[PDB]
């Protein structure tokens, strides 16, 4: 059979101009380039202690990304790309106990353009306190997958949502989560 | 509102490894929206046009012996160089699952139940999990979530199984995992 | 150890 597979995944979206360049093992992100700071992020704080890359790379190889998507508008004649809506689930990211620390996980996959919104609401409030997500990954389908995550402390009071907004949706997606 | 068109262009190397790296295929590939159109496969030696719109580029690229030399070698100075980079963290990351176990719903003896075998926070991916009632496995009224992946570096998966519990038994969930020489088992007795 | 990357090559014009 396949035992692994590294994938180096890029990408430029127009007229957004939004760019992305990252490693991908086994469908884990090993790092990405941060296009604002110009700098190397690496999915696990450890990763960094035992590997590096120069970012530059990364922005040299995106300015080219650009160029040629540039082209390949052209030729196709401005054929624009079919929006594909996402699939949502949340889960936690172990078993619920109780005023446990736990975390809401927000799955948001098969989707594309790579362009999404997403919020948590907690009792349909907005909620920023540690929540953290990673950049876009790479399918085979070449569509793309996110993930949201939220620490929470599990009750019987509050209901939690994942609302996600996407061009390939009539109306924001809420996926909802609560004790049981 | 936003309804102006959109344009996407990817771009993708890929390394399949075999064996350890005994077998190493490299797979570059471009794409414009949804569609390839065209792709550089190590096995085959240079660019190949997969849609109408690569057939430019293929030929082009195919013209420069620089370009079809580096990336001929590429399975050996790019692949198998970062294989050996990240291999400690990535190839070698080992994460204990943690079992629990646990009834869905809290019903009385006597009536259908599922009872939960629920693993989560391990990696790698790989692993196995059956379901055993008074030392013997059962192989029917499994309901597997199969396996997720968080995003983080970590998976879990939730192995549920049909059961009319009747007091007496013990019922086992047994897991196997490469981070565990044997296998971890959580009992539930009804 | 330091990870490479592959350098794209501009499309044709």
């Amino acid at each position: 059979k396949e035992e692994h597979v590294i994938i180096q995944a890029e990408f430029y979206l127009n007229p957004d101009q939004s760019g992305e360049f990252m490693f991908d093992f086994d469908g884990d992100e090993i790092f990405h380039v941060d296009m604002a700071k110009k700098e190397t992020v690496w999915r696990l704080e450890e990763f960094g202690r035992f590997a590096s890359f120069e970012a530059q790379g990364a922005l040299a190889n995106i300015a080219v990304d650009k160029a040629n998507l540039e082209i390949m508008t052209k030729r196709s004649n401005y054929t624009p790309i079919t929006n594909v809506p996402p699939e949502v689930t949340v889960l936690t990211n172990s078993p619920v106990e109780l005023r446990e620390p736990n975390v809401l996980i927000c799955f948001i996959d098969k989707f594309t353009p790579p362009v999404v919104n997403v919020t948590w609401l907690r009792n349909g409030k907005p909620v920023t306190t540690g929540v953290s997500e990673t950049v876009f990954l790479p399918r085979e389908d070449h569509l793309f997958r996110k993930f949201h995550y939220l620490p929470f402390l599990p009750s019987t009071e509050d209901v939690y949502d994942c609302r996600v907004e996407h061009w390939g949706l009539d109306e924001p997606l809420l996926k909802h989560w609560e004790f049981d | 509102g936003d309804t102006r068109p959109r344009f996407l262009w990817q771009l993708k190397f890929e390394c399949h490894f075999f064996n350890g790296t005994e077998r190493v295929r490299l797979l570059e590939r471009c794409i414009y929206n949804q569609e390839e159109s065209v792709r550089f496969d190590s096995d085959v030696g240079e660019y190949r046009a997969v849609t109408e719109l690569g057939r430019p580029d293929a030929e082009y690229w195919n013209s420069q012996k620089d370009l079809l030399e580096q990336r001929r070698a590429a399975v050996d100075t790019y692949c198998r160089h970062n294989y050996g980079v990240g291999e400690s963290f990535t190839v070698q990351r080992r994460v204990e699952p943690k079992v629990t176990v646990y009834p869905s719903k809290t019903q009385p003896l006597q009536h259908h139940n599922l009872l939960v075998c629920s693993v989560s926070g391990f990696y790698p991916g790989s692993i196995e999990v059956r379901w055993f009632r008074n030392g013997q496995e059962e192989k029917a009224g499994v309901v597997s979530t199969g396996l997720i992946q968080n995003g983080d570096w970590t998976f879990q998966t939730l192995v549920m199984l049909e059961t009319v519990p009747r007091s007496g038994e013990v019922y086992t969930c047994q897991v196997e995992h490469p981070s565990v020489t044997s296998p971890l088992t959580v009992e539930w007795r009804a | 150890a330091a990870y490479s990357d592959q350098a794209t090559p501009l499309l044709l014009s």
